[PDB]
């Protein structure tokens, strides 16, 4: 008696979930901004629920 | 109150070298970067030169480049323009304009908010 290979199922469907939310993220509030900061003091803004 | 004077404005034959000011008085001359204005007679106005708070900077319009130099004072409150090989497309009424101290959005905008009384320069012969 030998040993030979293996067996394993194989899988058949996709199942993707992700919270459904439409709020668009605000990315331009800080990219086209008309003035920045000076890097001795930067500006951190947070982000979330976007 | 605020008020500029300048003087230094007179008829010359081509091919001459002249000095004009103006001497500020009513704020902080170091303060502020100063600009030179001309006005031809009938026209409208053109820019000319700039120089900095501190006189380490300047900078000057491609049509006097080379001709046309530019000086501060800081302790005796003058700024002086220096004209080179004069030529008879330079007569106006020259104007020392002070920049504008708050521009809002961006920081390329420039406006002069107070100007001089000016000094008419003429060439002929
Ligand atoms: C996802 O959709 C379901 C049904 O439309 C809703 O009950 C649920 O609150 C949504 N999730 C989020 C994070 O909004
Ligand atoms: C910023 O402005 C540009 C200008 O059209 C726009 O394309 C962009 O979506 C805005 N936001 C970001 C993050 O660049």
């Amino acid at each position: 008696i030998y040993q030979t290979s293996n067996f394993r199922v194989q899988p058949t469907e996709s199942i993707v979930r992700f919270p459904n939310i439409t709020n668009l993220c605000p990315f331009g509030e800080v990219f086209n901004a008309t003035r920045f900061a000076s890097v001795y003091a930067w500006n951190r803004k947070r982000i979330s629920n976007c | 109150e605020v008020q500029l004077v300048e003087s230094g404005g007179g008829v010359v034959q081509p091919g001459r070298s002249l000095r004009l000011s103006c001497a500020a008085s009513g704020f902080k001359f170091s303060k502020f970067a100063m600009h030179w204005v001309r006005q031809a007679p009938g026209k409208g106005p053109e820019w000319v030169a700039v120089i900095s708070y501190d006189g380490n900077q300047y900078h000057s319009a491609d049509s006097v480049k080379g001709r046309f130099t530019i000086s501060r004072d800081n302790s005796f409150n003058t700024l002086y323009l220096q004209m080179n090989s004069l030529g008879p497309e330079d007569t106006a009424v020259y104007y020392c304009a002070r920049d504008g101290p708050d521009t809002s959005g961006y920081y390329a905008n420039i406006y002069f908010d107070f100007w001089g009384q000016g000094t008419l320069v003429t060439v002929s012969s």
